[PDB]
């Protein structure tokens, strides 16, 4: 059994040298024997590789003392309905130097906000993991033709995540001490969260007694929604996947049974609006 | 398309550490909460007639150690996250790490908690003869 988390999406025909491979699975077949690996003097390391690593397949089901759970129950989400922010990501496919993973392209929220990002990925190199722009193409469908112009209207992720923290703070400062992302088939949204979410123990804001909802890499500080100016990371968010509540078909068909005022304009924010709308109707009626 | 690098047993620990602000503290806390150590490391088949040095260009395990590929013993490499040194480069990746056999069940945790003597090249507390 293998997982798709951290799948090597490069087109390099060989595996990695034992000293460079993060795992036994990724070691080149030349070095494998008796359930172990061997060093073969004369076969050198590769000092120029750039291997795209897939961030699809995260499982947030850890049980660690002092660390809150990201995925909350339906009953805990209802208590925090003020913190609900629907979230959906439309992505693009990795191309040219890599194939096998999706990258965030359009990030939509139930606030009507759409933020476009430069196709960026996590690339393993002989020294480290380089968070950098990668070649990408929109999905081949005609229902995704609106994504073609977006491939050149994107912002670098350092800017994008500052905008997300800013939008969430403006929206939630007078509503909640949390954010609950309301999702539908959470997989890709959770992948996107790797680009702007940080987790850890419950902390307090540096300027007040309210719990921390933001983090700053520049200063290694934490802040609430009121004091988050310049902060780049969403800290300790909560979330729930509406799709896992027993629904049969797609998002729009389940949404349309209770609501007729949120039409499908096909953009990420419309799916985010529909997700939060469906969650409110299913939970409070 | 693509070639997998991971097994399902590591999904929870790597997902948790890949999102943390302090990944080192997150791993130590994960182990303290009963979590299983990171598995799927690159363990080497070697003669065990090595020098016993901690980080080497070839496997140097002695009779009381196990040799591993350095990238597979590094939490930062395993999670594909930033390395904590200012240059952002790895000190284990590209080399072989010798772990005492008694600690070989958790080579990622061993390299996270221990330090190598910059004089004799052996791990402090596990081979470093000098004080
Ligand atoms: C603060 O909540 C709102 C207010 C107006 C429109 C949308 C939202 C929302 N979170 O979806
Ligand atoms: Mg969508
Ligand atoms: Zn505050
Ligand atoms: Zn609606
Ligand atoms: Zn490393
Ligand atoms: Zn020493």
């Amino acid at each position: 059994n293998v997982t798709g988390l951290f799948k090597d999406c490069s087109k390099v025909i060989t595996g990695l040298h034992p000293t460079q491979a993060p795992t036994h699975l990724s070691v080149d077949t030349k070095f494998k024997t008796e359930g172990l690996c061997v060093d073969i003097p004369g076969i050198p390391k590769d000092m120029t590789y750039r291997r795209l690593i897939s961030m699809m397949g995260f499982k947030m089901n850890y049980q660690v003392n002092g660390y809150p759970n990201m995925f909350i129950t339906r009953e805990e989400a209802i208590r925090h309905v003020r913190a609900w922010i629907g979230f959906d990501v439309e992505g693009c496919h990795a191309t040219r130097e890599a194939v096998g993973t999706n990258l965030p392209l359009q990030l939509g929220f139930s606030t009507g906000v759409n933020l476009v990002a430069v196709p960026t990925g996590y690339v393993d190199t002989p020294n480290n993991t380089d968070f950098s722009r990668v070649s990408a193409k929109p999905p081949p469908g005609d229902q995704f033709k609106h994504l073609i112009p977006l491939m050149y209207k994107g912002l670098p992720w350092n800017v994008v995540r500052i905008k997300i923290v800013q939008m969430l703070s403006d929206t939630l400062k007078n509503l909640s001490d949390r954010v609950v992302f309301v999702l539908w088939a959470h997989g890709f949204e959770l992948t996107s969260m790797k680009y702007f979410v940080k987790i850890g123990p419950e902390r307090t804001c540096c300027l007040c007694d309210r719990r921390a909802t933001c983090f700053s890499t520049a200063s290694d500080t934490y802040a609430c929604w009121h004091h988050s100016i310049g902060f780049d990371y969403v800290y300790n968010p909560f979330m729930i996947d509406v799709q896992q509540w027993g629904f049969t078909g797609n998002l729009q068909s389940n949404h349309d049974l209770y609501c007729q005022v949120h039409g499908n304009a096909h953009v990420a924010s419309c799916d985010a609006i529909m997700t939060r709308c469906l969650a409110v109707h299913e939970c409070f009626v | 398309a693509g070639n997998a690098t991971e097994v399902p047993a590591n999904s929870t620990v790597l997902s948790f550490c890949a999102f943390a602000v302090d990944a080192a503290k997150a791993y130590k806390d994960y182990l303290a909460s009963g979590g299983q150590p990171i598995t799927n490391c690159v363990k080497m088949l070697c003669t065990h007639t090595g020098t016993g040095q901690a980080i080497t260009v070839t496997p140097e395990a002695n009779m009381d150690q196990e040799s591993f590929g350095g990238a597979s013993c590094c939490l930062y490499c395993r999670c594909h996250i930033d390395h904590p040194n200012p240059k952002g480069f790895c000190d284990l990746k590209g080399k072989y790490v010798q772990i005492p056999t008694t600690c070989a069940n958790d080579p990622v945790g061993f390299t996270l908690k221990n330090t190598v003597c910059t004089v004799c090249g052996m791990w402090k507390g596990y081979g470093c003869s000098c004080d």
